[PDB]
C-alpha cells in the first residue's frame, strides 16, 4: 500500500444473544452536539506567526510597518475579530485601548532584518549590488 | 457484537476488522461509552469524506514508515561499457538453459555512486534525496542549492558555501534514510551454488531478477574473471536468513536476521532509529491509568487487550522535551493578540458549554422588585446577556504567564468620581465586586485607590512625595512600584482623618481572597509542561474546597461571599451618617441601606460554583489543551515577590555577548494586556443558578466523554519530541559553521568556509527547518520563532523577575538527539570517505605534463608533486603585484617576502588570489602555462570534480578543457575541476602521446570499484580489483557477522534485521461511576 | 546605501576592498593598507528582533564633518528627556488634577 503525502517536497446455530438492542432511551444533559462542536473549535492549533523570519533566499518575510505601530495594528485587528466571534458589533473583551500604557511593546515585522539593520532593500538586492561592485571584463 | 469492548457491529463479518484494534486475529482513536450507544471515532484531517467521524486537527509527524526493500545508499554504475569473449555462456539442466547473471556491471570502469533509496518499496516516502550523478557527468548542482542566491556564473559553486552545503547534504542523507525494515516472505533455493539457503523475495512480480544483485554468492565460477575469482575467494554458508524469531504470528515469523546487500551507514542509522522509536512505546494499561487520573475520578476508563510484543506505539517523552516545546510555543507569541485571542475565545466557549452554571439577571430583577433601586438596576443593565468577559476571566487564570486580564477604564468612575454621586457609588460597588476575579498583580491597590480618589475633599491620607496626590486616577496603578506607603502600612492612616479609608484598607488586607492550587493531569506517563511550578499542580487566585452541592448559598466561610458582605457593610457605613453627601435633599439612607442589604443577602450561587466546581473543569481541560497552561505564582499583598518581567534567552550561561532581550519583556505588565467588563463580571457574580435536578456524577460523566473522545494529547506528545529533535539538530549544525562555545567534534574543518554572520546563519537555519518539515510531513510551526534575529545560539532557557530583583532561571536539560548524533556519525564517515559523494581532498596542480605514461591524475607519481617544504618553491599571499619588464626583460610578480620572481619555477597560490584576479591573471598566465615552464599549485582544501575518460591509444590534449575552467573561474563561484583519466584495458594497446595540465596532490581515486572486471586481468591502464575489505564478513573467515568498521570504510554486505510490527488505534471503554 | 544607484558607492567608500593586480600608484597604497578595518566592527543590539541602537563602521568620511556632527549629537544628547520625567512634569504642572 501507499500513503499520500500532505505537503510539497523536492518532487515538485448462531443466534441473537439476549440483551442486545439498537434502541436509545437516554439523551445527554450536557449534550453531545454542543460539547463536540466546542471541543472541535478548541482543538485547532496556534497560528504560525512567520513575520520577521528569513525566506529561503534570505529576504525577510513580512511587511514594512514600524514595529510598535504594527503591534498596535494587530492588537486592533484582534479586537475587531473578537466582536465577530461574539456576534455583536461592539466588544466587551478588548485587546486594545486598555488602561495600561504599553508604548514599548514590540512585534516582529519585516522592517528589520536578522542583523539589526533595516530591510529597506531586500537582502538579495543588497548582496547583488555588493557583488556587482567588484567584477571585471575581457580586454578590448 | 464484540465481546471485548461491547461494541455492536452492523455486520457480523466485520468483527475481524474490529478485533485487530484489541490485538486479536481472524482510524486514529476508538471510544465507546458504557451507558449509551453513541460511539465516537477520530480520523486524519487530510482525508476526504469524513462521514460520521471527527477530525484530528493537530499536526502529526510520520514516525512509523516502512521500507520493503534492500537498505543501501551506494549503487554501482558502469562508466565505460565493454564486452569480451567468454568460455562458459550459460548453465544447462536437462533440456533447459539459464543465463549467467553478474552481481556487478561488466564494464571496463565502474565506480561507487551515492544514491539514497535507489531500490526500496516505501509506503510513505520522505521527499528528500541525495542523488549523485555519474562522475563523468557534471554534478555541481548539489553544491549550489544553498546560499547561492546570486552568482556571476550558472554552472559554478561558491567555494565559501561548501561547508554549509555539505552539512545540508548530510542532513538530507540522514533524514531520507529514516525508515523501518519491513519483513517480507522468503523463498527456498536449490541452486548448486546456494544449496538450501532461504533467500528473500522482494514485493512485486519482479522478485526473481533481484537475486543476483542482493546475493553475489549466487553466481558460481563459470570462467576466469575478477568477479569469478572474487566469488571463489568468498565463503558459502553466509547467505539469506541467519536467525529467526521464536514467537510467530500464524506461520510467519516475527523478525528475521538476514544476510543481504546493504551498507553499514544506513543499517546503523536505521538501527538507531529503531532503538529510539522502541524506547518510547507505551502500554494500554498505562494509557487507561493516564485517562483515569486525568478524569479526576468522575470517569473511569479501561483498555482491554491481548498479550503481545509486536505492538509498537510511541507516546512517552520527557519533561525536558515538554518544557522545550512549551518555550517554543511561548516564543511564538511575540507580543500580539492575534495568536492568543482564538485560544481564549474557544476555551471560553468550552467552559460556557460544560459549566452547569446558568446565569440570569431575573434574580436581581425579582430581588429589586421595582431612587437607588432603579439607579442600580439601570446601571447593572439586566437586559444584556453577554458574559464573555466573565468566562474569559476564568480562562485567563491558566494563561496568566502570557496574558494578564485587567479592568477597562470605562468601568471606573467617569471623571475620577466623588462619593456625592449615587452613580459613582454604584460604579465603585461594581468595581469592588468585579476586581478580585482578575489575574492582575496589583488589584487591591486599584481597589483601595478608587475609594481614595472618590473621597478627595472629605478626608485626606499622607502622601509619600509631593509629585503625586491623592486625587490621581486609579487606572495608573498598574505597576508594583506605585504602591503607596500609606496602603503598605496601615498605621500611617490616621483614624481621625480617615475613618472610612482605614476601614477599607483593613478590609482589603484582611479579607482579600487567598491563592491556592490544585493537582491536575498525570506526570508519570504524560509528563508535564509546567514551568516555575512543580509538575503536578495548577495554581489559582481563589481558594478551592471539595465539591458537594448541599451547602447554604448564604455562607461567609466562602471568601467571595464574605467579600461581598464586607463591601456591602462598608457602603452601609459610608452612607449611614449622611455626611460625605451634602446636597441630597431627602433622607435616602433608608433606601440605600435597604438595597445594600438586598445585594448582600441575594440568592446567587456563583461564589459557591467558582470555588467548588470551576477548579474541577479547569483541571479536566488543562491536560487536553493544545497550548498547555503557562502560569506564574500568585501573591496577594507581598509586594516583595510580585512578578514584573518574563523573558526568553538563547545563549548559554557560561558566555558573555550582546544582551538580546526577548520581545516578551517589553510589556509594562507581565504579559499582553487584556481588558474585561466589570459590569459583566458583577452581573454574572450576582446571579447564577444550578438546574434543580443537577447530579454532579451524571453531569460530569456525560460532559467528559465527548471531550476525551476527541483528544489529541498523544499527537501533541508525538510532535514535541520532533520539536526538541529539530532544536538540537539546529544548534549542533549551526555551531559547526559559526563561532559559538558549544562543544562539538568539528569533523568538517578541512572544507573551506567563512565566519558565518547573522543573516547567513538565519538562511542556513531556515533551509534546515524547511528540509525537516518536508521530511517529517508538517505544515504548521516547527522551529521558526528562533529564526527572528541571531539564530547562532546554544541553549533554550526561560526566566522571570520579582520586584525585589531576585530572579528565577529555568534551564531544561536536553537528552542526546538521534538525528543530530546520526548526522555526526555520517559526517565522521564522510571525513574518511569523501570521494563517494564527489568531493576530493587536497589541492590541484596546474602544469603541462607531456608523456606517454599511463597513470591516473587522482594518483599521480611523487616525482611531480611539490609543497611548501619543497626547496625552491615560492608562496604568494594577498599582496601579489604584477610588473611588466621593459625592453625585453621578463615580467615578474611579487613574492610574499618582498622578492620579485619571474614567470618560471614552481608556485603556490591560494584559491582566493585567482578568485579575485580572475581576469588579470588569466590574461598574463595562459601563454606561460601552455608553452613555458610554469607549475601552479592552488590550495583549495576540497573541490567538486568531474572527469572525462579519454582513449589512450589515440592522441589527446586537455588544454581546451583546462582553459575553459580557467576562464570560467569567477569571484563568486567555482566550476567543477576537469580531469582526464585513461581507460583501462586488457589487450596490449599502442601508446600515444597525451598531455595533461591538471593533476591532484594525494590519492583521491578510492571510489573506483574495479577495472575491466570481465577480463581475467588488467594490463594497460590503472589497476584495480574488487575491494576485499568492503566485503569483510565474506572474505574474512574469522569475522563475526556483526563486525563492522564504520568510521573508516562502509561494508557493502551486512547483517540486516527486519521487523513486522502493528500499531493498533487507541481503544478505551469509558465507564461511569455511581 | 539607499537610492536608485548603489553599485558605484561601494568602491568609493571602501578603498581597501579592491584587489591588487599590478604595480600602480593606487595598488601600492591599497597593498600597504591594513586589511582588517572595513565596515561595521561594533554594535549595540539592546533588543532582539529590533534595530540595533547604534553601530561604528569603517567608511570613507571627513574628520571635520564627523567632529561637527559629533558635537551636534553631543549637544542634542545633553537635551534629552524621558517619559518618566515627562509624567512627573505634566503631573506637577496640573496641580494634581490631570
Ligand atoms: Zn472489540
Amino acid at each position: 500500500k501507499r500513503i499520500p503525502r500532505k505537503t510539497k517536497g523536492k518532487s515538485s446455530p448462531a443466534t441473537a444473544e439476549p440483551g442486545t438492542s439498537n434502541c436509545e432511551h437516554y439523551k445527554a444533559r450536557p449534550g453531545i452536539a454542543s460539547v463536540q462542536k466546542a471541543t472541535e473549535s478548541a482543538e485547532l492549533p496556534m497560528k504560525n506567526n512567520d513575520e520577521g523570519t528569513p525566506d529561503k533566499r534570505g529576504n525577510t518575510k513580512g511587511a514594512l510597518v514600524n514595529e510598535h505601530v504594527e503591534a498596535r495594528d494587530e492588537a486592533d485587528d484582534a479586537t475587531k475579530k473578537q466582536a465577530k466571534d461574539t456576534e455583536k458589533a461592539k466588544a466587551q473583551v478588548t485587546y486594545s485601548d486598555t488602561g495600561i500604557n504599553n508604548a514599548n511593546e514590540l512585534s516582529r515585522s519585516g522592517n528589520v532584518d536578522n542583523e539589526g539593520g533595516s530591510n529597506q532593500k531586500p537582502m538579495s538586492t543588497r548582496i547583488a549590488e555588493a557583488t556587482s561592485a567588484i567584477v571585471s571584463k575581457h580586454p578590448a | 457484537q464484540c465481546h471485548v469492548c461491547s461494541a455492536v457491529l452492523f455486520s457480523p463479518l466485520d468483527l475481524d476488522a474490529h478485533v485487530a484494534s484489541h490485538g486479536l486475529h481472524g482510524h486514529i482513536t476508538e471510544f465507546i461509552s458504557s451507558w449509551q450507544n453513541h460511539p465516537i471515532v477520530q480520523v486524519s484531517a487530510d482525508v476526504e469524506n469524513r462521514k460520521t467521524a471527527q477530525l484530528l486537527h493537530a499536526d502529526t509527524p510520520r514516525l512509523v514508515t516502512w521500507d520493503a526493500g534492500l537498505c543501501t545508499s551506494f549503487k554501482i554504475v558502469p562508466i565505460v561499457p565493454a564486452q569480451v569473449p567468454q568460455d562458459v555462456l550459460a548453465y544447462t539442466f536437462f533440456t533447459s538453459s539459464y543465463a549467467i547473471q553478474s552481481p556487478f556491471p561488466e564494464a571496463a570502469v565502474s565506480r561507487i555512486v551515492v544514491h539514497t533509496r535507489w531500490a526500496s518499496n516505501v509506503d510513505f516516502d520522505r521527499d528528500s534525496s541525495v542523488i549523485m550523478a555519474p562522475p563523468t557527468e557534471n554534478n555541481i548542482h548539489l553544491f549550489k542549492q544553498l546560499l547561492n542566491t546570486e552568482t556571476l556564473s550558472v554552472r559554478g559553486a561558491n567555494p565559501l558555501m561548501f561547508r554549509a552545503n555539505v552539512l545540508h547534504m548530510l542532513l538530507e542523507f540522514v533524514l531520507d534514510n529514516l525508515y523501518l525494515n519491513r519483513h517480507t516472505g522468503f523463498s527456498q533455493d536449490h541452486t548448486p551454488f546456494t544449496e538450501g539457503a532461504n533467500l528473500r523475495s522482494l514485493p512485486g512480480p519482479d522478485a526473481e531478477k533481484w537475486y543476483s544483485i542482493m546475493y553475489p554468492t549466487r553466481m558460481g565460477t563459470p570462467n576466469v574473471s575478477k568477479i569469478c575469482n572474487f566469488v571463489a575467494s568468498c565463503v558459502r554458508n553466509r547467505v539469506g536468513r541467519f536467525d529467526r524469531a521464536q514467537m510467530m504470528n500464524g506461520a510467519m515469523s516475527e523478525w528475521v536476521d538476514v544476510f543481504e546487500t546493504s551498507d553499514a551507514l544506513t543499517v546503523s542509522i536505521r538501527g538507531r532509529w529503531m532503538a529510539r522509536l522502541a524506547r518510547m512505546n507505551i502500554n494500554p494499561t498505562e494509557i487507561e491509568w493516564a485517562l483515569t487520573e486525568c478524569a479526576q475520578g468522575y470517569v473511569t476508563v479501561t483498555s482491554p487487550y491481548a498479550p503481545s510484543v509486536n505492538r509498537l506505539m510511541p507516546y512517552r517523552i520527557s519533561n525536558a522535551e515538554r518544557q522545550i516545546s512549551q518555550i517554543i510555543r511561548v516564543m511564538n507569541i511575540g507580543n500580539n493578540a492575534t495568536v492568543i485571542q482564538p485560544v481564549l475565545q474557544d476555551i471560553s466557549v468550552l467552559l460556557q458549554r460544560i459549566s452547569p452554571l446558568q446565569i440570569d439577571p431575573t434574580i436581581i430583577s425579582n430581588t429589586m422588585s421595582t431612587s437607588p433601586a432603579s439607579s442600580i438596576l439601570g446601571k447593572l443593565r439586566p437586559s444584556n446577556s453577554d458574559f464573555s468577559s466573565f468566562r474569559v476571566a476564568l480562562a485567563g487564570w491558566l494563561y496568566n504567564g502570557v496574558v494578564t486580564t485587567v479592568i477597562d477604564d470605562s468601568s471606573y468612575p467617569k471623571d475620577g468620581g466623588s462619593v456625592t454621586s449615587l452613580e459613582n457609588l454604584w460604579d465603585f460597588f461594581i468595581l469592588a465586586l468585579a476586581l478580585p476575579l482578575t489575574t492582575d498583580p496589583c488589584a487591591p491597590v486599584k481597589a483601595f485607590m478608587t475609594l481614595a480618589n472618590m473621597m478627595v475633599g472629605f478626608e485626606t491620607i499622607p502622601m509619600d512625595n509631593q509629585i503625586y496626590t491623592q486625587s490621581r486616577r486609579a487606572s495608573a496603578f498598574s505597576t508594583p512600584h506605585t504602591w503607596p506607603r500609606c496602603f503598605m502600612n496601615i498605621q500611617l492612616i490616621s483614624p481621625i482623618d480617615a475613618p472610612i479609608l482605614r476601614q477599607w484598607a483593613e478590609i482589603i488586607h484582611r479579607y482579600w481572597p487567598n491563592p491556592s492550587q490544585i493537582r491536575y493531569g498525570t506526570p508519570n506517563v504524560f509528563g508535564s509542561a509546567n514551568l516555575f511550578t512543580p509538575p503536578e499542580v495548577l495554581l489559582l487566585p481563589i481558594d478551592h474546597q471539595p465539591a458537594n452541592v448541599t451547602t447554604p448559598t448564604l455562607d461567609f466561610t466562602n471568601e467571595l461571599t464574605n467579600w461581598r458582605a464586607r463591601v456591602c457593610e462598608l457602603m452601609k457605613n459610608l452612607v449611614d451618617n449622611q455626611r460625605y453627601q451634602p446636597g441630597w435633599t431627602q433622607s435616602l439612607v433608608s433606601s440605600m441601606r435597604g438595597t445594600l442589604g438586598k445585594l448582600k443577602l441575594i440568592k446567587s450561587m456563583t461564589p459557591m460554583y467558582l470555588q467548588q466546581l470551576a477548579p474541577v473543569e479547569l483541571a479536566v481541560i488543562a491536560p487536553m489543551l493544545p497550548f498547555p497552561p503557562f502560569q506564574v505564582p500568585y501573591v496577594r499583598l507581598d509586594r516583595d515577590r510580585v512578578p514584573t518581567m518574563v523573558g526568553v534567552t538563547r545563549q548559554s550561561r557560561d558566555t558573555i555577548t550582546q544582551p538580546a532581550l526577548s520581545l516578551s519583556t517589553t510589556n509594562t505588565t507581565v504579559g499582553v494586556p487584556l481588558a474585561l467588563d466589570a459590569r459583566a463580571i458583577t452581573v454574572a457574580l450576582l446571579s447564577g443558578k444550578y438546574p434543580p435536578d443537577l447530579v454532579t456524577n451524571v453531569w460530569y460523566a456525560d460532559a467528559i466523554y465527548p471531550m476525551y473522545a476527541d483528544t489529541e494529547v498523544f499527537s501533541n506528545l508525538q510532535r514535541d519530541v520532533i520539536t526538541c529533535e529539530a532544536v538540537q539538530t539546529l544548534v549542533t549544525l549551526v555551531a559547526q559553521i559559526s563561532e559559538t562555545q558549544y562543544p562539538v567534534d568539528r569533523y568538517l574543518d578541512w572544507i573551506p568556509s567563512l565566519r558565518a554572520s547573522a543573516a547567513t546563519a538565519a538562511t542556513f537555519a531556515e533551509w534546515v527547518n524547511t528540509s525537516m518539515k518536508t521530511a517529517f510531513d508538517l505544515s504548521d510551526m516547527l522551529l521558526e520563532p528562533l529564526l527572528s534575529g541571531d539564530p547562532r545560539m546554544t541553549q533554550l532557557a526561560i526566566q522571570y523577575q520579582q520586584y525585589n530583583g531576585r530572579t528565577f532561571n529555568v534551564i531544561p536539560e536536553m537528552p542526546g538527539s538521534v538525528i543530530a548524533d546520526c548526522v555526526q556519525l555520517t559526517a565522521e564517515v564522510f571525513n574518511h570517505e569523501y570521494n563517494l559523494f564527489g568531493i576530493a581532498r587536497g589541492d590541484i596542480i596546474i602544469g603541462r605534463v607531456q608523456s606517454t605514461h599511463l597513470w591516473s591524475p587522482l594518483a599521480p607519481p611523487p616525482d611531480l608533486v611539490f609543497d611548501r617544504d619543497t626547496p625552491g618553491v615560492h608562496i604568494f599571499g594577498r599582496d601579489c603585484r604584477i610588473s611588466f619588464g621593459m625592453n625585453g626583460a621578463a615580467p615578474m610578480i611579487r613574492d610574499e617576502t618582498g622578492m620579485m620572481v619571474p614567470f618560471e619555477g614552481n608556485w603556490i597560490f591560494p584559491l582566493a588570489l585567482w578568485q579575485m584576479n580572475t581576469r588579470y591573471f588569466n590574461q598574463q598566465f595562459d601563454a606561460w602555462i601552455k608553452t613555458g615552464e610554469l607549475r601552479i599549485r592552488i590550495e583549495m582544501g576540497a573541490y567538486p570534480y568531474m572527469l572525462h575518460y579519454y582513449d589512450p591509444r589515440q592522441y589527446a590534449n586537455a588544454w581546451n578543457l583546462t582553459s575553459a575552467w580557467l576562464e570560467e573561474i569567477t569571484p563568486t563561484s567555482i566550476p567543477s575541476v576537469p580531469f582526464m583519466v585513461p581507460i583501462s584495458s586488457d589487450h596490449d594497446i599502442s601508446s600515444a602521446p597525451a598531455v595533461q595540465y591538471i593533476i591532484s596532490t594525494e590519492y583521491n581515486d578510492r571510489s573506483l570499484f574495479c577495472t575491466n572486471s570481465s577480463s581475467p586481468q588488467t594490463i594497460a591502464g590503472p589497476d584495480k580489483h574488487i575491494p576485499v575489505e568492503r566485503y569483510n564478513i565474506l572474505t574474512n573467515p574469522d569475522a563475526p557477522p556483526t563486525q563492522i568498521q564504520l568510521p573508516e570504510v562502509v561494508d557493502l554486505y551486512n547483517v540486516v534485521t527486519r521487523y513486522a510490527y502493528e500499531t493498533p488505534p487507541i481503544t478505551a471503554v469509558v465507564m461511569g461511576v455511581p
